């Protein structure tokens, strides 16, 4: 995350972190329920073996609430392609159920029509993660969150060197130096509505991080609500 | 002119749907619609969408 703030105690309890065999984070995820993690399809190519870590806010310090979970099943969208990053969504089923507690809790899955009419028409969403603090920087050892404006679809298409499919939306800032970045991919984009947080996107891609005239590109979760429901069986 | 779910979310806490000419409210999984047919009540501990305080 470029710019934005620390997640303070309890503020981003639906954050998951995909960690490699060396215990380094490489992608984010969202807790959907005791058993299921939402993430990006393209993250699954970023490591042979990985686990999921929840309840972590400071990677350099044991705060007590941390839990590592093993992945039992990887459910990747079959229509995902590296060529376009279209259908950039995947669900993970964990071997053992997540025990909800302080800093560990699911985000709500919305209903399609209402999310699109009511959530995605709000001023801003919230993206979070342990990713890079700037384009050329290193990964944050602190979990961060950032408020990102929904970006008009046609402005985004015009701003982009690559196709923006129906399964993507744009969020962030034109010139202001705030954005998601490398390592935040797969992570939560949520929208607050009356003190309740709904999953509205998955951190997908961008041309650098916080580059002028470029936005953050997110998987449009609302297009994948029947898919996610199916995947959670 | 804003009507039904377009007028302050139909007074619903969460989901709002328009049926006939009438607002129907509902709730995320793990919540129950209150008696007033509008508010959403957590059924148990750590309901989705809520930041944690304990
Ligand atoms: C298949 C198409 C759609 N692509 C998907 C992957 C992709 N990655 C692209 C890219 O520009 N990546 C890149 C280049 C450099 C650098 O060279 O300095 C440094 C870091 C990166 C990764 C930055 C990144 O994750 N950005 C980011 C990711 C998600 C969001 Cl919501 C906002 C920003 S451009 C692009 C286009
Ligand atoms: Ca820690
Ligand atoms: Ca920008």
């Amino acid at each position: 995350i470029v710019g934005g703030q620390e997640c303070k105690d309890g503020e981003c309890p639906w954050q998951a972190l995909l960690i490699n065999e060396e215990n380094e984070g490489f992608c984010g995820g969202t807790i959907l329920s005791e058993f299921y993690i939402l993430t990006a399809a393209h993250c699954l190519y970023q490591a042979k073996r990985f686990k999921v870590r929840v309840g972590d806010r400071n990677t350099e310090q044991e705060e007590g609430g941390e839990a590592v979970h093993e992945v039992e099943v990887v459910i990747k969208h079959n229509r995902f392609t590296k060529e376009t990053y279209d259908f950039d969504i995947a669900v993970l089923r964990l071997k053992t159920p997540i025990t909800f507690r302080m800093n560990v809790a699911p985000a709500c899955l919305p209903e399609r029509d209402w999310a699109e009419s009511t959530l995605m028409t709000q001023k801003t969403g919230i993206v979070s993660g342990f990713g890079r603090t700037h384009e050329k920087g290193r990964q944050s050892t602190r979990l961060k969150m950032l408020e990102v404006p929904y970006v008009d679809r046609n402005s985004c298409k015009l701003s982009s060197s690559f196709i923006i499919t129906q399964n993507m939306f744009c969020a962030g800032y034109d010139t202001k130096q705030e954005d998601a970045c490398q390592g935040d991919s797969g992570g939560p984009h949520v929208t607050r509505f009356k003190d309740t947080y709904f999953v509205t996107g998955i951190v997908s891609w961008g041309e650098g991080c916080a580059r002028k005239g470029k936005y953050g590109i997110y998987t449009k979760v609302t297009a994948f609500l029947k898919w996610i429901d199916r995947s959670m069986k | 002119t804003r009507k039904l779910c377009s007028l302050d979310n139909g007074d619903c806490d969460q989901f709002c749907h328009e049926e006939q000419n009438s607002v129907v409210c509902s709730c995320a999984r793990g919540y129950t619609l209150a008696d007033n047919g509008k508010a959403c009540i957590p059924t148990g501990p750590y309901p989705c969408g809520k930041q944690t305080l304990e």
